[PDB]
């Protein structure tokens, strides 16, 4: 059970949220930060490397801030 | 037959930008668990209970009330640490 | 903020989650429920009726189960 937090450059918000939400293993996606510019993803068997590459290729810059057990 | 002390916790997700709801709720049809979730204490929610929408109120100890259709009920309990 | 819970027929999970997550005003989407077949969406200015129609048209059957227009503060 993973928690991954990604900072994304930002209608890029909705595109990023949709892309992350469509990813295999994902149970939840949430915008966090006062400026809602980080995406928290919780789930199982999520590949963060592929997720970051897909975001970078389809939406814009994206940076891993946290990867942990939830 | 209904004993909340034997019911497994719901699947939930607490949105990090709003306060954490203090209650679990459990919905039964003829004493068979249909589903469960979270809700606020001292509050209210509108929920589809079988065929009908029901306005369900919660008190400060997660006791829920509402006009449930025949055979249905929704019951509340305080979450751990609340 | 609003909280909306929708049951969807069940790769429909991921399609439904993506569609809901792409909606204007969404803060979070989560798969919840005993069968993991409900989407809980928290946000602002979300029209649940339009959301249900979009799901039905693009993903599959969907039923609105819960609405709050305002969380406790």
């Amino acid at each position: 059970k993973q928690k991954i937090v990604i900072k994304v450059a930002m209608n890029c918000r909705s595109k990023a949220m949709a892309l992350v939400a469509s990813t295999g293993g994902v149970d939840s996606v949430a915008l966090v930060g006062d400026l809602r510019d980080k995406i928290e993803v919780v789930g199982y068997g999520i590949d963060p490397i592929k997720l970051i590459s897909a975001l970078r290729k389809k939406v814009g810059d994206a940076e891993l801030l946290q990867v942990s057990q939830a | 037959a209904i004993d909340l002390s034997r019911e497994r916790d719901p699947n939930f997700f607490d949105n990090p930008g709003i306060p954490v709801p203090e209650c679990f709720w459990f919905m039964f049809k003829n004493n068979v668990r249909q589903d469960a979730g979270t809700c606020y204490s001292s509050w209210k929610m509108d929920m589809k209970v079988g065929p009908n929408w029901v306005h369900i109120k919660s008190d400060d100890n997660c006791n829920l009330s509402g006009d449930f259709p025949p055979g249905w009920i929704v019951l509340g309990k305080k979450r751990p640490g609340f």
